[PDB]
RNA sequence: AGCCGGUAGCGGGCGUGGAUCCCUGGAUGUCCGAAUGGGGGAACCCGGCCGGCGGGAACGCCGGUCACCGCGCGCGCGGGGGGAACCUGGGGAACUGAAACAUCUCAGUACCCAGAGGAGAGGAAAGAGAAAUCGACUCCCUGAGUAGCGGCGAGCGA
RNA sequence: UGGUUCGUGGAGCCAUGGGGGAAUCUGGGCGGACCACCGCCUAAGGCUAAGUACUCCGGGUGACCGAUAGCGCACCAGUAC
RNA sequence: GUAGGGAAACCGAGUCCGAACAGGGCGCAGCGGCCGCAAAGUCCGCGGCCGUGGACCCGAAACCGGGCGAGCUAGCCCUGGCCAGGGUGAAGCUGGGGUGAGACCCAGUGGAGGCCCGAACCGGUGGGGGAUGCAAACCCCUCGGAUGAGCUGGGGCUAGGAGUGAAAAGCUAACCGAGCCCGGAGAUAGCUGGUUCUCCCCGAAAUGACUUUAGGGUCAGCCUCAGGCG
RNA sequence: CGUAGGGUUAGGCGGGACCUAAGGUGAAGCCGAAAGGCGUAGCCGAAGGGCAGCCGGUUAAUAUUCCGGCCCUUCCCGCAG
RNA sequence: UGGUGUUGGCUCUUGGUCGCGCCUGCGUAGGAUAGGUGGGAGCCUGUGAACCCCCGCCUCCGGGUGGGGGGGAGGCGCCGGUGAAAUACCACCCUGGCGCGGCUGGGGGCCUAACCCUCGGAUGGGGGGACAGCGCUUGGCGGGCAGUUUGACUGGGGCGGU
RNA sequence: GGGCCUGACUGCGAGGCCUGCAAGCCGAGCAGGGGCGAAAGCCGGGCCUAGUGAACCGGUGGUCCCGUGUGGAAGGGCCAU
RNA sequence: GCCCGGAUAGCUCAGGGUAGAGCAGGGGAUUGAAAAUCCCCGUGUCCUUGGUUCGAUUCCGAGUCCGGGCACCA
């Protein structure tokens, strides 16, 4: 999955960390690392479909990110949208954040 | 997720009323349909000014209706006709009621809002209820004479 | 006071009316190349529009203009590509060392990529850390191979 | 999960992919788990010279080379091949 | 450097273990006649040797990164082209025989086929030659296929732990059980080789212990230099 | 082979100012940390489609190109129907 | 592959905790179906008693009880007989059973609107549908692939032996 | 063979054996509190030489030594296993 | 090292007031045997030990012994 088009959330790099053993805190010898490789960590991205002044926008975004969408359509209203295509209207919500 | 419903809805609220619905129920269903605004606080204040504003403007309309009140049920109606002893030859209505209220005493009426079945055919004193408001009945005594 | 590049010669010219030559600004600058009217096997080929040249309509040539993208209100402004090292960011090995090897090491190095400029980063405390203290950040000395980290091994290291 | 000397360690701090989700100073973060006390500091917006790095370039200077040396090239070399 | 002992709190010419005034461990104090010389220590220079670096020099087979290659070769895709001549004679069709109608039989016609023979073309069976070749795979004689799963021209696509492979680990630009180039890089090599003027004095070892150790190491033994003792 | 001079002549031959094939590229659109990967139309792409020249003469050296004879194509403009 | 996000509506049925309410508890001796202790000479009944009709019932089959139509001066306690343990009424609680209610959790059924597929027509229709896909996290299978390990002595090595 | 007993001690340890290291071995005597013996005295397991495993990591019982601003706590140290 | 089981007759299994059940074993009925069948009988500290009850196989505490289960191993 790529980027959250409102907070701008992406794809990180982490790595996965194998481990044995039983931990000191419960009495064992202690951890031992039986492999460390690298991997990836998405973000939540999700589709966000709303009708924005007669027309249809969608936004690829996290779920975390997902009301902040709703609330650039209220912060829209103030706006004269309407003849827009919808990249435009997508450009111009994008421009309230 | 709380919201506005803009409309009564079975089991959720009455229309103004502001309930907490889950977030999907919300942004799929209500929302989209034009059932309810979430409950931002940008337009929760939108629904203090008209709660604020319709008890203005209903409250307005009772001190103009308190205003005819004083005033109506403080004077008689006083209404020559021609007549035998009781039966009038023709008969007051309340567009008759009507036109005479202003010539008097400077009050206009609506004869519609005034409560006549049939048109008054007798001499005597009459009390009429008039309504121009709901729950704000104005008695009128009035005389019809020779 | 000589001069017409390395470069003599043939054959012809210029300079105290200041040449050759040196520095600065300007003019011209075919075609390709980010290459940008379109196409293409770089340096070739094929066009629209306005104006001009020919006897000129066909044909051809000359001059101007015509990509895509971003941002402000069809008009504007900007972007693109390059640059020895240096710099920041996004990615990121292995041989090797551990006298085998896997955690560890090599090393966030080599390398790829984006971006930047004469630098770049960082920077005006939601700091430090025990001084009842200090007072942005960068860079050098020192603190110190200390504190610590470590199959408490090899090593790593404020 | 990454960063730091810190390799799960008593593991804080800074950063954040996922989930849950405040407050506006009588608010909040930190002082190495945690709690009390006592202090320090004001997160989630941005800019900011100079002191620092490098050497395609120019000049200056060598107990630097002197044609198998010194640049791969003193010469028509990133050429011939 | 001037104070050490203790894991530490801490004490201190002492300290730690301990109940101890016990016992032990590790610690503590110049030559001349206040001048002088010497000295702890420390600073600089010089030399030997050690640690970190490629660390005496040359040498791998390999591992990793990023690129360059299918003008060779392998498969596939698109579009073309080529296969002398001779032989065999399937089905079908016609006619005739046949039968209740048929199957079916005969003749003719017909021209099928990963059919036969043999050039071109594609191969490469056996033998000889060649072997610092004409040639880093060739020449001669012979031999296989030759209408097919055929051969071939041009235009394309697929690649490095990847492709392609009627499968041989074959082939991927004349060495492929993992291509080539540059880079990490002076990888690493307990192995092999090599190591440059002179003279003078001394002068070994090839044993022991331990060692994923055995042709390598640490300590001891044995050599050497300096200061001291005698 | 060295030095020098000379030599390649097209509306019709071949290719382009025509067409599409594989494939490649690619307004729309989709995807990927970056670099980039895809992708309908369209565009590019030929030894395939399409398209008008045959015979002879000439030069030291070119010729369906020059010349000679006999033919033909497209574009522009005009007249007629 | 569990949890969770994206992820919604309506029902049905269960489970588990917590709170309240009501009942259940039968070896024997015995008035009979005696929970444990404790309080206790009085509780109830016109704020309806001994039988009767309806059933939730549970029965150990003798009985226990619940609500309801009967029903218009009365029932059990201390008394006491045998009890380890007295019988009335209260009260905290033990073993269970349910009735609600709180928060959890599991199934099933339907729905449509997220999301997915599709329909020369697309702010729409159809299908799937809160599943699937995708994010974060759990544990498992996993030579398909990766990095490696796989001792030494030795009358050559291996095998054997040590 | 029997009697009483737990020295199969605690704190040390002159001096040696053996020896590359590290280990392994023997040990008189002093102090504390004991056992046996009238006493002299003996007893720090076993007639003796095999019956074993350095360090690292961690467990448990003590100790109250460190405790990341402070008091505690976390976690260590030390003695024993 | 921690959690969860147990112990009941010869063998295997059932369970606050009983000690059971089956099969093994013995006689009897029956038979060509070999059985199937049918009737009766035995075989208890219910591991030990300590306490609850009024008393207990039970309830509990505790060890002994065998099981199962999970984790760890310098
Ligand atoms: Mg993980
Ligand atoms: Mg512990
Ligand atoms: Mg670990
Ligand atoms: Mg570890
Ligand atoms: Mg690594
Ligand atoms: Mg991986
Ligand atoms: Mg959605
Ligand atoms: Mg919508
Ligand atoms: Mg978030
Ligand atoms: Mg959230
Ligand atoms: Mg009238
Ligand atoms: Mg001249
Ligand atoms: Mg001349
Ligand atoms: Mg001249
Ligand atoms: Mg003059
Ligand atoms: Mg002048
Ligand atoms: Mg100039
Ligand atoms: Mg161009
Ligand atoms: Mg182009
Ligand atoms: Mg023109
Ligand atoms: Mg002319
Ligand atoms: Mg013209
Ligand atoms: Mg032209
Ligand atoms: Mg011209
Ligand atoms: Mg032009
Ligand atoms: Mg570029
Ligand atoms: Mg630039
Ligand atoms: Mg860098
Ligand atoms: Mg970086
Ligand atoms: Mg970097
Ligand atoms: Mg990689
Ligand atoms: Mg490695
Ligand atoms: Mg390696
Ligand atoms: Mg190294
Ligand atoms: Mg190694
Ligand atoms: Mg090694
Ligand atoms: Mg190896
Ligand atoms: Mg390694
Ligand atoms: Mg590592
Ligand atoms: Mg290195
Ligand atoms: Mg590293
Ligand atoms: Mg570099
Ligand atoms: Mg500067
Ligand atoms: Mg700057
Ligand atoms: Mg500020
Ligand atoms: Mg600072
Ligand atoms: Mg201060
Ligand atoms: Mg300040
Ligand atoms: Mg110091
Ligand atoms: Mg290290
Ligand atoms: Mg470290
Ligand atoms: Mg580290
Ligand atoms: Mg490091
Ligand atoms: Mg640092
Ligand atoms: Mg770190
Ligand atoms: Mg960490
Ligand atoms: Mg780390
Ligand atoms: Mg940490
Ligand atoms: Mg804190
Ligand atoms: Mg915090
Ligand atoms: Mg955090
Ligand atoms: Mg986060
Ligand atoms: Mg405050
Ligand atoms: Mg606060
Ligand atoms: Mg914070
Ligand atoms: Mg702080
Ligand atoms: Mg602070
Ligand atoms: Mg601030
Ligand atoms: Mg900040
Ligand atoms: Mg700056
Ligand atoms: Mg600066
Ligand atoms: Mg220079
Ligand atoms: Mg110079
Ligand atoms: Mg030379
Ligand atoms: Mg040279
Ligand atoms: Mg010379
Ligand atoms: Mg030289
Ligand atoms: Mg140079
Ligand atoms: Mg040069
Ligand atoms: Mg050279
Ligand atoms: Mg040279
Ligand atoms: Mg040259
Ligand atoms: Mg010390
Ligand atoms: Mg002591
Ligand atoms: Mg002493
Ligand atoms: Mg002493
Ligand atoms: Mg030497
Ligand atoms: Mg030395
Ligand atoms: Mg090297
Ligand atoms: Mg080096
Ligand atoms: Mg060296
Ligand atoms: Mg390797
Ligand atoms: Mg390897
Ligand atoms: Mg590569
Ligand atoms: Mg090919
Ligand atoms: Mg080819
Ligand atoms: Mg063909
Ligand atoms: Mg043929
Ligand atoms: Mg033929
Ligand atoms: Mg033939
Ligand atoms: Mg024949
Ligand atoms: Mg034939
Ligand atoms: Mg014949
Ligand atoms: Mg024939
Ligand atoms: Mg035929
Ligand atoms: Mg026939
Ligand atoms: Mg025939
Ligand atoms: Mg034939
Ligand atoms: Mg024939
Ligand atoms: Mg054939
Ligand atoms: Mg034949
Ligand atoms: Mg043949
Ligand atoms: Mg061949
Ligand atoms: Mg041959
Ligand atoms: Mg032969
Ligand atoms: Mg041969
Ligand atoms: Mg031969
Ligand atoms: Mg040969
Ligand atoms: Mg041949
Ligand atoms: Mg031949
Ligand atoms: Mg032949
Ligand atoms: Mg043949
Ligand atoms: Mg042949
Ligand atoms: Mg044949
Ligand atoms: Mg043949
Ligand atoms: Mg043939
Ligand atoms: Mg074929
Ligand atoms: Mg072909
Ligand atoms: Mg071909
Ligand atoms: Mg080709
Ligand atoms: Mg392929
Ligand atoms: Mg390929
Ligand atoms: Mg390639
Ligand atoms: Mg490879
Ligand atoms: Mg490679
Ligand atoms: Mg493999
Ligand atoms: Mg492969
Ligand atoms: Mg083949
Ligand atoms: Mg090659
Ligand atoms: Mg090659
Ligand atoms: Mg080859
Ligand atoms: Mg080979
Ligand atoms: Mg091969
Ligand atoms: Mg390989
Ligand atoms: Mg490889
Ligand atoms: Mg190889
Ligand atoms: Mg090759
Ligand atoms: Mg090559
Ligand atoms: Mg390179
Ligand atoms: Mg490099
Ligand atoms: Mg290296
Ligand atoms: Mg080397
Ligand atoms: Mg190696
Ligand atoms: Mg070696
Ligand atoms: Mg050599
Ligand atoms: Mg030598
Ligand atoms: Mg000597
Ligand atoms: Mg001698
Ligand atoms: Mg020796
Ligand atoms: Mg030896
Ligand atoms: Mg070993
Ligand atoms: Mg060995
Ligand atoms: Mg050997
Ligand atoms: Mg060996
Ligand atoms: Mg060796
Ligand atoms: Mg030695
Ligand atoms: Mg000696
Ligand atoms: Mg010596
Ligand atoms: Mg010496
Ligand atoms: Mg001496
Ligand atoms: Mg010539
Ligand atoms: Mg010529
Ligand atoms: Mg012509
Ligand atoms: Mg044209
Ligand atoms: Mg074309
Ligand atoms: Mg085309
Ligand atoms: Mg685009
Ligand atoms: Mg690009
Ligand atoms: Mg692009
Ligand atoms: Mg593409
Ligand atoms: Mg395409
Ligand atoms: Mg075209
Ligand atoms: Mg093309
Ligand atoms: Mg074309
Ligand atoms: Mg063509
Ligand atoms: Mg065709
Ligand atoms: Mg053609
Ligand atoms: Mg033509
Ligand atoms: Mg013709
Ligand atoms: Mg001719
Ligand atoms: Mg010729
Ligand atoms: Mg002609
Ligand atoms: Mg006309
Ligand atoms: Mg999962
Ligand atoms: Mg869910
Ligand atoms: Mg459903
Ligand atoms: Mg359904
Ligand atoms: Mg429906
Ligand atoms: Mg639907
Ligand atoms: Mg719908
Ligand atoms: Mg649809
Ligand atoms: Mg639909
Ligand atoms: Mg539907
Ligand atoms: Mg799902
Ligand atoms: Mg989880
Ligand atoms: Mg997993
Ligand atoms: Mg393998
Ligand atoms: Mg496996
Ligand atoms: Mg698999
Ligand atoms: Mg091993
Ligand atoms: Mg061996
Ligand atoms: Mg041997
Ligand atoms: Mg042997
Ligand atoms: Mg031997
Ligand atoms: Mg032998
Ligand atoms: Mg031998
Ligand atoms: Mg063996
Ligand atoms: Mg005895
Ligand atoms: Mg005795
Ligand atoms: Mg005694
Ligand atoms: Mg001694
Ligand atoms: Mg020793
Ligand atoms: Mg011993
Ligand atoms: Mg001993
Ligand atoms: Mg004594
Ligand atoms: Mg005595
Ligand atoms: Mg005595
Ligand atoms: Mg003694
Ligand atoms: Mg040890
Ligand atoms: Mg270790
Ligand atoms: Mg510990
Ligand atoms: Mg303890
Ligand atoms: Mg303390
Ligand atoms: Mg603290
Ligand atoms: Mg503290
Ligand atoms: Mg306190
Ligand atoms: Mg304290
Ligand atoms: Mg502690
Ligand atoms: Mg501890
Ligand atoms: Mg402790
Ligand atoms: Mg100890
Ligand atoms: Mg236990
Ligand atoms: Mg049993
Ligand atoms: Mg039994």
């Amino acid at each position: 999955s790529k980027v959250c088009e409102i907070s701008g959330k992406r794809p990180i790099v982490a790595n996965s960390i194998q481990r044995r053993g039983k931990a000191k805190r419960e009495g064992g010898v202690g951890k031992k690392t039986t492999g460390i490789s690298k991997r990836r960590q998405y973000p939540n991205l999700q589709k966000v479909r709303v009708r924005v002044a007669g027309q249809e926008i969608t936004f690829r975004v996290a779920a975390s990110h997902i009301p902040k969408v709703y609330e650039l359509v209220e912060r829209a209203k103030g706006l004269k949208l309407e003849g827009l295509s919808p990249k435009e209207i997508k450009k111009e919500l994008l421009k309230l954040l | 997720m709380k919201v506005i419903l803009l409309e009564p809805l079975e089991n959720l609220g009455d229309v103004g009323q502001v309930v907490d619905v889950k977030p999907g129920y919300a942004r799929n269903y209500l929302l989209p349909r034009g059932l309810a605004v979430l409950a931002t606080e940008s337009n929760l204040k939108a629904l203090e000014a008209r709660i604020r504003a319709q008890a203005k403007r209903l409250a307005e309309r009772k001190a103009e209706a308190e205003r005819l009140k004083e005033i109506l049920e403080n004077l008689t109606l006083t209404i020559p006709v021609r007549a035998g002893e009781t039966k009038i030859y023709g008969s007051v209505t309340a567009k008759d009621i009507a036109e005479a209220l202003s010539r008097q005493h400077g009050v206009t009426i609506d004869p519609k809002r005034l409560a006549l079945e049939k048109p008054i055919k007798e001499l005597g004193e009459y009390v009429l209820t008039y309504k121009p408001h709901p729950e704000v009945p104005i008695q009128l005594k009035v005389s019809v004479v020779a």
